[PDB]
């Protein structure tokens, strides 16, 4: 009765064991169920199709302000954050995020809640409050969000494109909103904000626009029963979808030219052509065809000619999406300083390869050969996590029927070669818009874009330059992509060894190498990750060796980049990096074709021969990704400096720079071979693999580095670990600095506790765990001093602690009696909580630790953890958590007054302020709860001095893990 | 490479080192 409809069998990949059922309920709410009875968390998702596109154009930012809302309080749950407070108490976690067209709420929880964690879920949807006060502060962390975003060059970007169109299109929208969109100005035009939230939410929250996907233990006759008791009851009020069938790009906005100044150094090209909605489309995607070619990075592409002429280094090509009505296709670059200068040119290229599609006509075995991959890929795909997974199937279930939605984005179904030369027809120079981005235009700029403040001019294509590219013909070099040869064949999956290990084995032990093995005994999928440590201390010794250690792997990437693009694509995976101490190797995907990607990157790296070019422009490109770093954001800033003064060895950013322009080609070519002369390789091959196979693998790496880089075994005494600074007890140091391109600021403090030990490990977790949800409410929620607020756990170099970390206007020394006014909350509050509410917390954390891994790359990973870190403590989550349940209120009680506590006897805080643009200088020290008097710190002035100062924690003792 | 909105969300939910 309350169900209009219950869908067919929902089409779902064989290998997949959850169980599906797709449902519509009478209010029109379209409905996902979805049983696991393994998962631990549960985890609900509810997709509203109406997003900042329906705002009303006086008050910008309405719909994300609602979004903000909802989660403030309801008619049955009026507490503020009873809806976090309850995730939180329970294992759980919650985000939501609002675009053009949706509104996407989701969480998860421990499977032994959702009934209760969605039942305070739909509230949101039935009786909001939107109450007065929180309406006021909560505006606060909206402004807050649009603050970091104003120097951020995509963002900038973003609403550019939007100014550039259509004024009267609701594509020209300022979709974030700020105090002044939703505040200053309403309350000027005599607006009720509070109204108009209710009016919105009213108008447009209604159940025919609405998608709901749940996934949890329960059978699917309960998860449907669940569902229906609350939803049901969602109002219908029958709202038409918003369409735009007019594109906000007319002909007047087309053959036009925007030369933009940038916040960071970056050169950047980009081409967008407006193009008809294709989403109906989908069984074919004609638009995904276009954009497979156009930005295909394999030998004979566009790419490849732009390169080698040292135009650009990356492509991005493919349809972009709008909204219901409209879409994009676009063909973005990065130049090099000749790129820059070449912008016609490359453009005439890109046509050039345009016009060899048109010659050759749609080609059939190319459709074919993505639709063969895709099959591949649905049939053998990880299990996704429930959270990221209902979320997702929310927001599809509004363009696919319930039978298609697990397939319908994954699957290709009919070749339409004439939907192709429909959009291909769209690809010319009548009707594209360049938009050029570089420092070069600064003072030559007549514009400005009034949210952001972009400085940018605006002409038109002179008609010679268009009539130019229009006749653009074949060019030699061009050439469709030749048959993907990686593509998998063998996937079976080998037979569970006799001796096989459910935690990685140690099946190699010697100076050259050190084996961690394990067959995969969970997912059963054919694919396997590969993990290899190569340590040498001529990869950090000093900065010109760390940057020629970067520079040396990144033009081994660029110059296997044509090779490994087809590998990539047929879901063959590595990735490679300079670290601390040496270098990082990872391959992943299908097991079948691995071992061939792996010998040609260590075949690679060992006869690696540099060309002069590629050297220079990547040079370059890495001096501005230095540089860079200024403009990111305070917080980021004040993690960083917080690192360089913990660890024992870090080079700068600015030390890096210094020595960059050093690094010669010839000192880079003799770097490689002293690079690779002496090593040890750790590594963890774990998946559809043997004990054999492995042992295959590992001597093929060694074979190769031997054979060609004469590579010898390290010394033991050479493998150095770096250590944590040791703080004194009672002491405090603050670190000051300034973010010339951010006005806000930013900071972090940290109280340093000790060496990790299971004991020291629960403790500092556990009052983390209690304190996460009342952290949040208090310094954001409540006190509004930033939208980003966050407390945790620190760990490094085997040390740990509890960190705190803001972004906020305020000022450092006031956001620092702040957090200390909390902690003292914190402790009035946890003396105060009864023992039920206390084990509710060891509860909820014991879930989070022990959650399993749905794929083999997190199962991967956490043996990668232990391997890296040292410790080898792959029965780590049992342990622990076993420890866990034994600690009472009163531990950790003791371990707040012994080491966090503001009189604590061994305190150990060190704070990093970074100070906002405008402010020129600042103090280290300066209704509200009481904040504590605290006592004068140890200004540091220069953090070589800092550390030499200080005496360093010894490194963690290794489990051991006797094995051959 | 194929293109593959920006979005606004409630939370950060991890502080990350960049």
């Amino acid at each position: 009765p309350a169900i209009k409809r219950i869908g067919n069998h929902i089409t779902k990949s064989p290998e997949d064991k959850r169980e599906y059922r797709g449902l519509e309920l009478a209010n029109g709410i379209k409905v996902l169920l979805i049983s696991d009875p393994t998962t631990d968390k549960s985890s609900a998702a509810l997709d509203v199709h109406i997003g900042s596109l329906s705002d009303p154009p006086n008050i910008a930012g309405l719909s994300h302000f609602c979004q903000h809302m909802l989660f403030l309080g309801t008619k049955k749950y009026p507490k503020e954050n009873e809806y976090s407070q309850f995730l939180s108490e329970h294992a759980g976690s919650s985000n939501a995020f609002t675009s053009g067209e949706h509104t996407n709420y989701y969480f998860d929880v421990s499977h032994e809640h959702l009934e209760g964690a969605l039942d305070r879920f739909a509230q949101f949807f039935l009786c909001p409050l939107f109450d007065e006060s929180c309406k006021d502060r909560e505006v606060n962390a909206v402004d807050s969000e649009h603050e970091k975003n104003v120097m951020n060059d995509a963002w900038r970007l973003f609403q550019l494109e939007k100014a550039t169109g259509n004024p009267k299109h609701p594509f020209s929208k300022f979709g974030t909103g700020n105090k002044y969109t939703l505040e200053t100005r309403p309350n000027q035009e005599g607006i009720d904000v509070r109204q108009e939230l209710l009016k919105f939410h009213s108008a447009y929250y209604s159940s025919n626009l609405m998608a709901v996907c749940v996934l949890g233990r329960e059978s699917l006759d309960d998860l449907t029963n669940l569902v229906v008791k609350l939803f049901s009851e969602v109002e219908n009020k029958n709202v038409p979808l918003p369409e735009f069938p007019e594109h906000p790009f007319q002909e007047e906005h087309l053959k036009q030219l925007y030369k933009i100044v940038p916040i960071k150094d970056i050169r950047n090209l980009y081409v967008t052509f407006p193009i008809p909605d294709l989403q109906k489309y989908y069984k074919s995607n004609p638009g995904h065809y276009l954009g497979h070619l156009i930005g295909h990075e394999g030998p004979g592409s566009l790419l490849s000619e732009l390169k080698s002429k040292g135009w650009v280094n990356t492509l991005v090509g493919g349809q972009k999406e709008g909204a219901r009505g409209f879409m994009f296709f676009i063909i973005n670059v990065d130049l090099t300083e000749e790129g820059l200068l070449h912008v016609e040119d490359i453009i005439l290229h890109m046509f050039q390869y345009i016009q060899k599609l048109r010659a050759e006509g749609p080609q059939e075995w190319v459709f074919q050969e993505c639709k063969d991959l895709n099959a591949v890929a649905f049939r053998f795909k990880d299990k996704e996590r429930p959270r990221g997974y209902t979320s997702k199937i929310a927001g599809i279930l509004h363009y696919y029927p319930l039978e298609e939605v697990l397939t319908a984005e994954y699957l290709l179904e009919e070749f339409r070669p004439d939907l192709i030369e429909m959009v291909l027809d769209k690809l010319r120079p009548e009707n594209v818009r360049v938009a050029i981005v570089s420092k070069s235009f600064e003072g030559k700029t007549d514009r400005t874009e009034e949210w952001y403040g972009t400085q940018y001019k605006q002409e038109a294509i002179p008609d010679e330059v268009i009539k130019k590219w229009q006749n653009a013909d074949l060019n030699g070099k061009f050439k469709l992509p030749t048959k993907n040869e990686f593509i998998p064949t063998n996937f079976e999956i080998l037979p569970l060894e006799k001796e096989a290990t459910p935690y990685p084995a140690l099946i190699k032990d010697t100076a050259m190498s050190k084996l961690w093995f394990k067959q995969d005994d969970k997912f059963f999928l054919p694919k396997a990750c590969l993990n290899f440590e190569f340590f040498s201390p001529f990869a950090y010794v000093d900065p010109l060796h760390c940057n020629m250690a970067y520079l040396y792997l990144e033009l081994l990437k660029d110059s296997l980049n044509e090779y490994a693009y087809a590998a990539e694509l047929a879901g063959l995976s590595y990735d490679l990096q300079n670290t601390i101490y040496g270098m990082y190797l990872s391959v992943k995907g299908y097991n079948d074709k691995q071992p061939i990607l792996l010998k040609k990157i260590i075949e690679k790296m060992a006869t690696f021969e540099i060309d002069e070019k590629r050297f220079e422009i990547i040079k370059e490109a890495y001096m501005r990704s230095l540089n860079n770093f200024r403009a990111e954001q305070p917080h980021q800033h004040a993690m960083y400096y917080l690192r360089l003064l913990m660890t024992e060895v870090a080079w700068t950013k600015d030390e890096l720079k210094e020595a960059l322009d050093d690094v010669t080609l010839p000192r880079l070519k003799a770097f490689i071979p002293q690079l690779l002369s002496r090593l040890h390789i750790e590594a963890l091959l774990h998946g559809n693999i043997t004990k054999q196979a492995a042992l295959g693998i590992m001597q093929m790496v060694e074979d190769t580095l031997i054979e060609h880089a004469h590579t010898k075994p390290l010394l033991p005494s050479q493998l150095v670990r770096y250590r944590e600074v040791q703080l004194p007890d009672r002491g405090w140091f603050v670190y000051q600095q300034r973010n010339e391109v951010h006005n806000n600021c930013g900071i972090e403090i940290y109280y340093q506790t000790d060496m990790q030990s299971t004991s020291e490990n629960m403790f500092l977790e556990l009052f983390c765990q209690i304190i996460s949800e009342p952290c949040f409410n208090t310094l954001r929620t409540k006190e509004q001093l930033g939208y980003i607020v966050f407390s945790g756990p620190r760990r490094a170099n085997g040390i740990q602690g509890l960190r705190f970390i803001i972004q906020s206007e305020k000022p450092p020394h006031y956001l620092e009696s702040r957090v200390e006014a909390f902690l003292i909350t914190m402790e009035k509050s946890i003396e105060d909580m009864t023992e039920e509410a206390f084990q509710k917390h060891i509860q909820a954390l014991a879930i989070r630790r022990l959650d399993k891994p749905k794929k083999l790359s997190a199962e991967c990973a956490k043996y990668w953890g232990e391997i890296i870190s040292q410790q080898y403590n792959f029965d780590r989550d049992n342990t622990e958590v076993a420890y866990l349940k034994t600690l009472t209120k009163e531990d950790i009680i003791k371990f707040y007054k012994e080491m966090l506590a503001v009189d604590a006897p061994r305190r150990h805080k060190v704070s990093v302020h970074v100070l906002a643009r405008e402010m020129d200088s600042c103090p280290v020290v300066g209704n509200l709860s009481q904040a504590p008097a605290l006592p004068q710190p140890e200004v540091i002035q220069n953090m070589t001095e800092f550390k030499r100062g200080l005496p360093l924690f010894p490194l963690v003792k290794p489990h051991i893990n006797f094995m051959a | 490479f194929v293109n593959q909105v920006e979005a606004l969300y409630l939370v950060c939910g991890e502080r990350g080192f960049f």
